[PDB]
RNA sequence: UAUACAAUUAUCAUAUUAAAUUGUUAAGUGUUGAUUUAACCAAUAAAAAUAUAAAUAAUUUUUAUUUGUUUUUAAACACCAUUAGGUAUAUGCAAAUAUAAAAUUAUAGUAAUUAUAAAUUAUAUUAAAAAGGUAUUGUUGCCCACCAAUUUUUAUAAUAAAAAUAACGUGCAGUAAUUAAUAUAUUUAUAAAAAUAUAUUUUUUUUUUUU
């Protein structure tokens, strides 16, 4: 049974986004921060009061290439 | 030096990130490049943060004034993205983040392709390019 | 059939199929 | 190119054939000489040798 | 399809059309109109676990728009 | 736009006849199969020599 | 055709390669068995008999002809090779079936131990004193792996 | 535009699809007569339907050979001739493009 | 035995043997003959027979005669093979497909080159050295240059090669046009 | 856990790597896990330690506890955070939600205990998994505004 | 830091617990494989396991792509050799040298040509390598079995026409001359499998 | 000894809303003979092409109907056997993977499990680059049946069946493995198994968008 060679390696095309997607770390650092016992970074102390964008989704999770997911690009 | 390659990113790899002379984008700006610097986050995740920021209520509606295609012009991406390196103390010697930053994209401006990245590539990610072939890289 | 195994093979291997069935 | 000259072409195949026969002489590649294999560990692959073309 | 099988509700595939459309992130929803699924789509939408309703009066179908927070 | 065919019918057959020739012998150059070259001699050969191996 | 088999062989073995080795005979092919293994010449003669007798004893009752034709008694090689009947009219005219006898056995024996005594070596291999674990399953002593008793 | 032509042929064609054109038949047939597998030459499934009922008749009536196209060179003027000077941006031709690209740098 | 015609042992040549059907004029082939040539005047028919073969062989069309013609394969193995090939097909174009976008892109730089050459030294020298004829006083000058391009177009015949067929032993495939191994 | 596995890096090259899992924890509201595969034992120590420290979770104490059942699974490992009067779990499962500082916390792993698949490392990436998907009780009220 | 996230001091850095339990997935991926080399999954170029890959099947031909050393591959100059092999077989009384310079000027532009379509094809690779290839990390779309669901469906269809009973049921093969050997009330040609 | 399946996606035998069924075409003689095959032997050789629309959806067909076995060779190929032939493909009979299920084996008391897939394994003509392991420091690796003793349960078919098992003797069936394997079908038989007819990859790939 031969397969492709990386497939050990191979990432997860679904979930790889999830990690680094920017409302994960907000509420992550959020009760962290809450804690008392975190010296919060400075990114957290601006985008305390500019948190990001709502709507914006990946396609990942919605499958749709119709879907213009950010305002931006 | 990574940050360099960031702010590259930044610049040119985003269409229509507002106007950037403006104080409030220049802010988001400023505060995620000391993040990338000084480690406090990954890059995927400061782009993520710096595409998905708060700019402008109807955002879309309002490029519908200035914009055709949605693509904004370069220049003021990267005297915003010069300036917060130097305001910032990054570099010893004051010129090397302008030069740095410039000559980066000069090198990427012959690529097929150029702005353009493969999303899994164009950042830290487990599996990664040889040295290289890493997009603003030194190395190319 | 012979109630053991006659040879003693381990894969490694854990294909997202076939450990959660429910969503596969 | 040293010594160019207009002397004229000649008739071509103005060579008889030699005494020794080409034609029953069988061509032989993979036996010829004598190897040593590099393989480390395992079965060595069915589709090189023990297997018909 | 036969008899072992579950027999649905609309309320069963109410609660998975909402589940899977919140799971793709989508909008809005098209989803079976009964009186009782239409009920706990106004129940839903006092507690705010939902954007918006609205019947439009069409026999088989209603719609419901979904709420998302923090992404 | 048909063919131009030289001038002279002969003359182009050589040539023809010629590079097929050519290509002929480049041909008989290249490495067969190890099973096309091999009697069935050496095949039974190896085959005990396979079978036996566990010895 | 022929069949190569070594010394030790069970009398399985001879029954049913005997049935096999007539019943190409029966087709009129050439028939030659072979001893190329053995730990002794004595032995290999002793196979050679075995699997005749019981050749000649199978072969007789489904009537198929054949005359015994070769014993050559060698030091690598212990053999006898049997020669079918052509046609019914072979078959008519001479009807017999013809295998050695004691005399041609035992000379050509003697003949083997001669020929294997002057080269010096009277056997390809000889049996191991090697005894592999074996269970013998019930028993009404005590038994080491090798199935021995003990003392 | 058309992975699979639905667009080839254009309509007037259709009319003389039937079992009476035998040159009809044979622009969209290769030089022994055999049809294209779909990915070489794609049609619109009725052209196809039309074609192999159409070749069928024409042969059991006698109007078009077991094998072989009769009026394979007639039928030249309709298929599209890519001349080799001439690049159509859209190919599957590996040596057009980069005979084209070997022009230009020669230039 | 009665034989097909694409049969291996089809035409005979025995005591016994006998050939089927009228074998001359008008024939046995009528109307089974796939190619008809007429030869052009002064043509050798060697390139007759290379373009007839390198057309056959290029639309796969000798490879499915070959195959079939030889032995018998139950409908999978020919579905297998077929869409195998169809496959490999479908893959090695969306191959091609990269190749060439990115050689499109390599045009353009060149494109791009002459350009830059052109705002170097002027257009018109460019055109100069593009052989361009500044120097034709009169119009003999200009039917000599283009008596030049009239004998470059002229195409002599190509004689494009066809692969020989391979003969391996028991013929797994006498589709053998190479000694790689394949997988029936 | 400390365990062994072999490491082949060549056909003959064979080293004996071992495997670290543990829990880095203060019970002032935050812990986070770890695990390594390195060549010394020391070093899958230190490794496990650096990789446990990335992955830090915090939680919300407001609440003292989860305020509804969190249902989730590892992999292959269904886990189930429920309101108690009281902390009730496994001995380590118990101690590693005190690492948090849950007081009204009690938690299940995989039904019966008996349940496969079952491992120390198992255990420990079930119970942080799991309390990484519980929502605050004040982000919940945002959430419908 | 001074190097990649996803390679840590020891080797790849193990995510997923198949890393966990088969440490040499981290180490050795074969014999292209050096310290610098992992995470970066291909090795080099001209290297064991330096081949970039197109939706997991790897890329092996790519000088057959540009048409340098292939069957198929591209010819720079034909009308001159075949005009020189011309002269060379009309007549010996003369000799041409003219064809011979046409010839001889034509290779020596031919060899930049080369040289640049190689050059060119290499940035190919590159480029390829960075915004296509996925690294021989997806499944063989080029087989008939990895196609299996499409077959699929086809089946399902064949077995809706025939009221959903016959699954992976043809039409049993008659004879090379059915319909004409048979009297009639037998079946003379192959029925839908259901129908028998 | 008692002590809590699933119900959002699960491959071997309890089918079910379906449009089919029927078509009379082709092919055949000139003459003195090495065709086919890796190799043998019998001995005239050519051939059998056409159909869409339409049939309405669900609620009492489950003793009903239904899942590649088929008259006629005075017609061949093909296959099986061997100069002496057999057979040569849906009018009888024949439910059956397309999944409704609760740890492996086992006729539902036998042994204590079994099955499994991506780590690792040097030579396939690119201007050197694509590849498999039932083994696990890995082919001097493992394994498969018959052929003796014994042990144990029983639903006793040439010589009962099944399970434990470490002899002796044959071989070399399997790990793309010396004519690739796997499943069904039919035949064959010292023993693994082998021949043929269909499906198929838990086998390794080689790639004409009108030439
Ligand atoms: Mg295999
Ligand atoms: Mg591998
Ligand atoms: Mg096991
Ligand atoms: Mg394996
Ligand atoms: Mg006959
Ligand atoms: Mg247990
Ligand atoms: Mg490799
Ligand atoms: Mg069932
Ligand atoms: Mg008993
Ligand atoms: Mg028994
Ligand atoms: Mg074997
Ligand atoms: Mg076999
Ligand atoms: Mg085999
Ligand atoms: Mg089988
Ligand atoms: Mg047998
Ligand atoms: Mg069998």
């Amino acid at each position: 049974y031969k397969m492709p060679k990386n497939m050990g390696v191979a990432p997860r095309f679904d979930t790889w986004n999830e990690k680094y997607e920017p409302w994960e770390h907000m509420k992550r650092m959020g009760r962290l921060v809450g804690t008392g016992f975190y010296i919060p970074p400075e990114w957290y102390n601006h985008f305390r009061m500019f948190p990001p964008i709502n709507h914006n989704f990946q396609q990942e999770k919605t499958l749709n290439p119709h879907n213009a997911s950010e305002p931006t690009q | 030096d990574d940050m360099f390659i960031w702010l590259c990113h930044t610049a040119m790899s985003v269409l229509n990130p507002g106007d950037m002379r403006s104080r409030l984008i220049y802010n988001h700006l400023r505060i995620l490049a000391e993040s990338v610097a000084s480690g406090e986050m990954t890059q995927r995740t400061a782009f993520r943060f710096f595409e998905s920021a708060v700019r402008s209520p109807a955002y879309r509606e309002i490029a519908k004034r200035q914009l055709e295609g949605g693509a904004a012009t370069r220049l003021a991406g990267i005297s915003a993205a010069a300036d917060v390196m130097r305001r910032m103390g990054l570099t010893r010697r004051p010129m090397s983040s302008y030069f740095e930053l410039y000559q980066r994209i000069v090198e990427r401006s012959e690529a097929m392709t150029p702005w353009g990245f493969p999303p899994l590539f164009q950042f830290e990610e487990r599996l990664s390019l040889e040295p290289r072939l890493k997009f603003f890289s030194r190395a190319s | 059939l012979k109630t053991l195994d006659v040879r003693e093979y381990r894969p490694l291997a854990m294909p997202i199929e076939f450990r959660f069935y429910q969503r596969y | 190119i040293s010594y160019m000259e207009d002397v004229g072409r000649s008739v071509k195949n103005p060579t008889v054939p030699g005494l020794m026969s080409t034609k029953g002489m069988k061509k032989k590649f993979h036996n010829l000489y004598s190897s040593t294999s590099t393989k480390r560990m395992g079965f060595s692959n069915p589709t090189l040798g023990i297997k018909k073309v | 399809r036969r008899r072992e099988e579950n027999l649905y509700t609309p309320i069963y595939d109410f609660c998975h059309r909402i589940r899977e459309a919140t799971e793709q992130r989508k909008r809005f929803v098209v989803v079976p109109s009964t009186i009782e699924t239409r009920g706990c789509a106004r129940v839903m939408h006092d507690h705010g676990l939902v954007a918006g309703f609205r019947d439009f009066h069409n026999d088989r179908a209603f719609a419901v728009e979904l709420k998302y927070f923090q992404g | 736009l048909k063919e131009w065919l030289g001038d002279d019918s002969r003359a182009l057959s050589e040539t023809i006849d010629d590079i097929s020739r050519e290509e002929e012998e480049r041909e008989a150059d290249i490495r067969v199969a190890r099973s096309m070259e091999e009697t069935d001699a050496e095949r039974e050969v190896s085959r005990r020599a396979y079978i036996e191996r566990g010895k | 055709i022929d069949h190569t088999f070594r010394d030790a062989v069970d009398a399985h073995f001879v029954g049913w390669r005997s049935k096999k080795i007539v019943e190409d005979i029966r087709r009129r092919h050439p028939v030659k068995l072979t001893i190329k293994e053995f730990q002794s010449p004595e032995c290999a003669i002793g196979k050679l008999r075995e699997m005749c007798q019981a050749m000649q004893h199978y072969a007789q009752e489904k009537v198929i002809y054949h005359h015994f034709t070769s014993i050559v008694a060698n030091d690598r090689e212990a053999s006898i090779t049997f020669a079918p009947a052509l046609p019914m009219a072979k078959s008519d005219s001479w009807k017999h079936i013809k295998y050695p006898g004691e005399k041609e056995w035992t000379n050509a024996l003697r003949r083997m131990e001669d020929a294997c005594r002057k080269s010096g070596r009277y056997g390809t291999y000889a049996k191991s004193n090697k005894l592999k674990l074996r269970s013998l399953g019930q028993t009404s002593y005590r038994v080491d792996k090798y199935g021995r008793k003990m003392d | 535009k058309d992975p699979q032509g639905v667009q080839r042929p254009s309509p007037e064609v259709y009319m003389k699809l039937n079992y009476k054109n035998p040159a009809t038949i044979s622009r969209f047939l290769t030089r022994t007569g055999h049809m294209y597998p779909a990915d070489i030459l794609p049609l619109n499934p009725e052209a196809v339907v039309k074609l192999r009922v159409a070749k069928a008749q024409a042969i059991r009536i006698g109007l078009y050979p077991r094998f072989g196209n009769p009026f394979w060179f007639r039928s030249q003027k309709f298929r599209p001739k890519a001349y080799q000077e001439n690049y159509d941006p859209t190919t599957y031709s590996t040596k057009r493009t980069v005979e084209h690209f070997a022009y230009n740098w020669v230039q | 035995g009665g034989y097909m015609m694409y049969h291996r042992k089809a035409m005979g040549t025995m005591k016994y043997s006998k050939w089927k059907g009228a074998h001359g004029g008008i024939s046995h082939f009528y109307g089974r003959t796939p190619m008809v040539e007429e030869v052009r005047p002064n043509e050798p028919i060697t390139l007759v027979d290379r373009r007839i073969m390198h057309y056959v062989h290029h639309s796969r069309l000798r490879h499915f005669q070959l195959f079939r013609s030889y032995q018998e394969k139950s409908n999978s193995t020919e579905c297998k093979l077929r869409e195998g090939e169809m496959l490999r097909r479908r893959w090695h174009r969306r191959l091609q497909k990269s190749f060439i976008a990115f050689m499109q892109f390599k045009t353009m730089k060149v494109l791009e080159d002459q350009a830059r050459l052109v705002n170097t030294y002027g257009q018109a020298a460019v055109n100069a050295a593009l052989g361009d004829p500044w120097n034709a006083t009169d119009n003999v000058a200009r039917e000599r240059k283009s008596a030049a391009v009239r004998r470059q177009v002229r195409a002599l015949p190509m004689v494009n090669v066809v692969p020989k067929h391979v003969a391996t032993m028991k013929q797994i495939h006498n589709d053998r046009f190479n000694y790689r191994w394949r997988v029936n | 856990a400390y365990d062994m596995r072999v490491v082949k890096f060549s056909p003959k090259d064979h080293r004996q790597w071992i495997y670290c899992v543990l829990y880095v924890g203060s019970g002032k509201g935050i812990a986070g896990w770890g695990r390594a595969v390195a060549p010394s034992t020391q070093e899958a120590k230190k490794e496990a330690i650096r990789e446990a420290f990335s992955n830090i979770i915090a939680v919300d104490l407001e609440q003292e506890g989860p305020m509804y059942p969190v249902r989730v699974n590892a992999d292959g490992v269904r886990v189930l955070l429920y309101p108690a009067r009281r902390i009730v779990a496994n001995f380590r499962v118990a101690d590693i939600l005190c690492a948090f500082g849950f007081q009204h916390a009690g938690c299940r792993i995989n039904l019966k205990a008996t349940n496969n698949p079952k491992s120390p490392t198992h255990t420990v990436e079930g119970v942080f998994e799991a309390v990484k998907a519980l929502r605050s009780v004040s982000e919940i009220a945002a959430s419908r505004g | 830091r001074q190097h990649d996230s996803g390679v840590n001091q020891y080797g790849l850095k193990p995510t997923n617990a198949y890393d966990y339990i088969n440490p040499t997935n981290l180490i050795n991926f074969g014999r292209g494989t050096t310290f610098d080399n992992l995470g970066v999954r291909r090795a080099g170029r001209g290297e064991i396991d330096s081949s970039p890959s197109h939706s997991g099947s790897p890329v092996f031909t790519q000088a057959k792509l540009i048409g340098l050393s292939g069957e198929e591959q591209l010819t720079m100059c034909q009308s001159e050799t075949m005009a020189l092999r011309l002269c060379m077989a009309k007549a010996g009384k003369e000799t041409c040298e003219r064809e011979s310079r046409a010839l001889d000027s034509c290779l020596g532009r031919v060899g930049h040509l080369r040289r640049a379509m190689s050059e060119a094809c290499w940035e190919f690779n590159d480029w390829f390598i960075q915004n296509v290839s996925d690294n021989h990390t997806k499944p063989f779309q080029h087989r008939p079995h990895d196609w299996r669901h499409f077959y699929a469906q086809e089946k399902l269809v064949r077995e809706r026409q025939q009221n959903g009973h016959a699954y992976g049921r043809r039409p049993k093969q008659f004879s090379f001359g059915a319909r004409y050997v048979k009297t009639d009330g037998y079946g003379k040609r192959p029925r839908l499998p259901y129908n028998k």
